[PDB]
């Protein structure tokens, strides 16, 4: 069905009413979201079907209809925008300077914005509007707030 | 059955709400894709 580039909501009619489980990005005919949103299950777009193509539970990412297309990276210096798509609320851009997640395998950018779990999959953008990652996989800090990593896949 | 609905264009918006801090956190990623605080 709908194949236009842009940000989309991922919904389900399995629970009470219509519930938003997450968000995703459509780009170059490929739908990109986080694994914990769909659990790798197939999606419906109008009257069409989107089948998974690639996924990895450790990276917490999944791509539909084709391989991962998003290849932009945070430069380690500039502020970025979280194009948040919250449940039952309109798309809203929020600008912030990312922090860092120091791991044994390298540093990763991290946005200190807190949004419901239904917001998972919302894109994070650079100055030219390119998608540098997805929001939704992070940690709960001392003061109870959520801090998400900037999660980016690999483009082959 | 999960379904998708369009929510908007992906663009940088000038003069957006500027909020949020920049913390440097020591973390670990487990085999199931879960992050945890290392202190
Ligand atoms: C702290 C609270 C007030 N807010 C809060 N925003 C959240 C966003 C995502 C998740 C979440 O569960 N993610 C995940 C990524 N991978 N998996 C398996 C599960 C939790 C959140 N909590």
């Amino acid at each position: 069905g709908e194949t236009t580039d842009g940000v989309y909501r991922v919904m389900t009619r399995r629970l009470l009413g219509s519930t938003q489980v997450g968000v995703g990005v459509m780009q170059e005919g490929v739908f990109h979201t986080m694994w914990h949103v769909t659990k790798g299950a197939a999606l419906r777009s109008g009257e069409g079907r989107l089948d998974p193509y690639w996924g990895d539970v450790k990276q917490d990412l999944v791509s539909y209809c084709g391989p991962w297309k998003l290849d932009a990276a945070w430069d380690g210096l500039s502020e970025v925008q979280l194009l948040a798509v919250p449940p039952g609320e309109r798309a809203k851009n929020i600008q912030t300077l990312p922090g860092i997640f120091k791991t044994k395998d390298g540093d990763i950018g991290a946005v200190a914005l807190d949004y419901p779990a239904g917001t998972s999959g919302s894109p994070i953008l650079d100055k030219c509007g390119r998608v540098i990652g997805l929001y939704g996989n992070g940690v709960v800090i001392k003061n109870g707030s959520y801090v998400s990593a900037i999660t980016q896949g690999k483009r082959e | 059955d999960m379904y998708i609905e369009r929510a908007g264009d992906i663009t940088w918006e000038k003069d957006a709400e500027v909020t949020g801090n920049s913390p440097r956190l020591d973390v670990a990623l487990d085999e199931s894709g879960d992050f945890s605080l290392v202190e």
